[PDB]
Formats: structure tokens, C-alpha cells, sequence
């Protein structure tokens, strides 16, 4: 469920055929017009204006949206030899393969609603019936039921619930009532507020996100905060450390590329050899530049192609070059790049080790990753230390906290 | 279903 930005389109009429363009789709099936195909001809022409999942919205001024396929196919046979179109991208931007959370099907906002106000409602409140829905409904359900609860009970449906609910349980269930992007830029920001700074959040949200996650997520920091996130960044770090997550927190990173660049692999790999291992001191620049601007494809071979030059592994290298803040900062970056279900697997495990648990990261990993990467964080947790990712929640928390930890998980093993 | 232009 993703329109995108509306852009305006000139294209031009081929003496043999037509436009050049298949459309399928009309008001008939309640789906829009989308060009389908695009012909070799008109291809090096519309190379980065026209792509097949556009929907035509308007032809030449003329709302074509609430019209059929074939009201749409006779606007564009009696135009003339150019048509202008206002076109919008069709995506499927909610959704991943490898999350634990499955979509409901008997899908239903206005029942879970009522289901969780008489919830609410029961005297001692019924824990059990609030987790047992939230936790197993997507993120795009779960905003669903907000408005469906807000617009039957003229309340908030999260101030409600932090009335209802306590302790980390709270935590969670209100962690789940926020979009990707405003729980990332609400654990930025707790990252950041007051005068010292928790650069183990911080770190682990910059490194891991990708370019589309870190896009919307400085957009609603702006929003939420009215203050940019890469001045709460500078206001709240320093030295070269600065440097790597201003960078990072830009989401400029490039495009993995159709070809692989083995030139600039070996290139590359050489550079970070000559500018840490090699040399006395550190370039930490040239590492910064190297591992910020390139693709996570790019610089995995790039790491396996430093093994080459190296004795020691990028991580290894980074331990014996940099300390402190920056160390860690590079050291959470290569295996984000390597390996980020490993990563995350790693931090639950650390989250968990010892005496008690570090609530945060626990929390933050199960809602942030429950509907991306779990199944994989899974896998590994299991593979590397033998036993689930479930049972190590089973032995480290309680209570109802417990049951929908355990909910984000999604299975033992 | 699909038409071609
Ligand atoms: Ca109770
Ligand atoms: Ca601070
Ligand atoms: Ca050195
Ligand atoms: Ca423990």
C-alpha cells in the first residue's frame, strides 16, 4: 500500500504501432491504469521518467483515475503524435519476507477496537486480551485500530493504553503503536535527551537502518522534535566520531549497481589495507569515506577482498586501529553490512547474558525487527548459541512482558 | 485485461 509522487510525462507516437506503452488495469477491477510494458524503442527515451508500475492518473489534463480500461485506451488512440501523463508510482512499500509478525487476515479494526476497550475496561485490565491482538496484527493494523478506537471512544488510544498497562509490558505494547519511523526517531531522540548521550542506541539504530528506512525516519524527527537529527547528532557527539554518524544518518549511501565493479572492489579493499593495518596511525577518513558512500554488496566483497591484504579481518583491523566511541561506531557498521540478522542476534544475546536484562535493547530489537529480519535474527540466535532466540526470552523475562515478547518472536527456534 | 499501444 504505497502511492507515490505524482510526475508529469511527455512521451511520443511510433509510426510503426503506437506509444509503445501496454496498459492493464481500469476502474472495472477498482485498480488504476498501469503501463505494464515498454517497448525497446521508447525505452532509451523514458529511461528514468516512465517505468512499468506507474499509474496514469491524468492524460493531457483528463483525469483518467475513476475511468475504465477501455475509456482509458481511446484517449490515448485519438490523441495526438505526444501525450503528456501524469504518472504516480505504484509500490508495495509495507511487507517483508523474513518477519516473525504475520498479517491477520479476518483483518478487523473496528472489532479489535471494541475487543481492546472492553479490555480496557475490565477492572484490573485484561493484559492478555490487549497483547494477544497487538502483537499479532502489522504495524499498518495496529494504526488501523488507533483510529478505529479514537473514533468510538473520542480518546487516544496509546494514552489509554499507558493508563492500562505498567512496567516493560507498557513499553512494548506502546513501542508497537508507533510507525517504523516514529519509533526510530522516539529512540533517537531518548538516545539524545539530557546532557549525556546513549551511543549504543545511537549507534545501533544509525548503522543498521538502510537509505529508505533513514529517509522518512529524519523527515518525522523533524515533525516531531522541530529540530533536524543531524544537529541533535552534532550537538551530542564530537571528533571523528561525529564525522561517521552525521554520514551515516544521511542515508545517501549508493545504489547496489547492476555490475560488480571487481576493479573497484580490489580497489577498495586495498585503500582500507594502506590506510589502518599498513601504515602507523589510522586514516580515518579515508575508512569514513570508504564505508559510508559504498553499497552494503559492494562492500561485502570488498571486506572478503581486504582478507586478502590483511591478516586480520575488518573487525579485527578496527579493534587493533581505533578505541572508544569510534571503535564501537565501525565495529556495529561492518557487521550490520556483513551480517545484520547476526548483529542483531549478537545484541539480543548480549541484552540478555548476564544478571537481568538491558530492557531497552531487548524491547527495541523485538519491535523494530519483529516485521523485517526476525526469522533470520532467529536462524542464527539458534545456530550460534545453540539454543532459540524464544528460549532465552523464556528464561529472562515474566509475566504478561514475557507473553508478548515471545508474541514478537513468533516460534521456538 | 491488457491492451497495447
Ligand atoms: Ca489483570
Ligand atoms: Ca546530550
Ligand atoms: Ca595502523
Ligand atoms: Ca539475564
Amino acid at each position: 500500500s504505497h502511492m507515490g509522487g505524482e510526475r508529469t510525462v511527455t512521451i511520443r507516437r511510433q509510426t510503426v504501432g503506437g506509444f509503445g506503452l501496454s496498459i492493464k488495469g481500469g476502474a472495472e477491477h477498482n485498480i488504476p491504469v498501469v503501463v505494464s510494458k515498454i517497448s525497446k524503442e521508447q525505452r532509451a527515451e523514458l529511461s528514468g521518467l516512465l517505468f512499468i508500475g506507474d499509474a496514469i492518473l491524468q492524460i493531457n489534463g483528463i483525469n483518467v483515475r475513476k475511468c475504465r480500461h477501455e475509456e482509458v485506451v481511446q484517449v490515448l488512440r485519438n490523441a495526438g503524435e505526444e501525450v503528456t501523463l501524469t504518472v504516480s508510482f505504484l509500490k508495495r512499500a509495507p511487507g517483508s519476507a523474513y518477519g516473525s509478525v504475520k498479517a491477520y487476515t479476518n483483518f478487523d479494526a473496528e472489532r479489535d477496537a471494541l475487543n481492546i476497550e472492553t479490555a480496557i475496561k475490565t477492572k484490573g485490565v485484561d493484559e492478555v486480551t490487549i497483547v494477544n491482538i497487538l502483537t499479532n496484527r502489522s504495524n499498518e493494523q495496529r494504526q488501523d485500530i488507533a483510529f478505529a478506537y479514537q473514533r468510538r471512544t473520542k480518546k487516544e488510544l496509546a494514552s489509554a493504553l499507558k493508563s492500562a498497562l505498567s512496567g516493560h509490558l507498557e513499553t512494548v505494547i506502546l513501542g508497537l503503536l508507533k510507525t517504523p519511523a516514529q519509533y526510530d526517531a522516539s529512540e533517537l531522540k531518548a538516545s539524545m535527551k539530557g546532557l549525556g548521550t546513549d551511543e549504543d542506541s545511537l549507534i545501533e539504530i544509525i548503522c543498521s537502518r538502510t537509505n529508505q528506512e533513514l529517509q522518512e525516519i529524519n523527515r518525522v524527527y523533524k515533525e516531531m522534535y522541530k529540530t533536524d537529527l543531524e544537529k541533535d547528532i552534532i550537538s551530542d557527539t564530537s571528533g571523528d566520531f561525529r564525522k561517521l554518524m552525521v554520514a551515516l544518518a544521511k542515508g545517501r549511501r549508493a545504489e547496489d549497481g547492476s555490475v560488480i565493479d571487481y576493479e573497484l572492489i580490489d580497489q577498495d579493499a586495498r585503500d582500507l589495507y594502506d590506510a589502518g593495518v599498513k601504515r602507523k596511525g589510522t586514516d580515518v577518513p579515508k575508512w569514513i569515506s570508504i564505508m559510508t558512500e559504498r553499497s552494503v554488496p559492494h562492500l561485502q566483497k570488498v571486506f572478503d577482498r581486504y582478507k586478502s591484504y590483511s591478516p586480520y579481518d575488518m573487525l579485527e583491523s578496527i579493534r587493533k586501529e581505533v578505541k572508544g566511541d569510534l571503535e564501537n561506531a565501525f565495529l556495529n557498521l561492518v557487521q550490520c553490512i556483513q551480517n545484520k540478522p547476526l548483529y542483531f542476534a549478537d545484541r539480543l544475546y548480549d541484552s540478555m547474558k548476564g544478571k537481568g536484562t538491558r530492557d531497552k535493547v531487548l524491547i527495541r530489537i523485538m519491535v523494530s525487527r519483529s516485521e523485517v529480519d526476525m526469522l533470520k535474527i532467529r536462524s542464527e540466535f539458534k545456530r550460534k548459541y545453540g539454543k532459540s532466540l524464544y528460549y532465552y526470552i523464556q528464561q529472562d523475562t515474566k509475566g504478561d512482558y514475557q507473553k508478548a515478547l515471545l508474541y514478537l518472536c513468533g516460534g521456538d527456534d | 485485461p491488457e491492451t497495447s499501444v
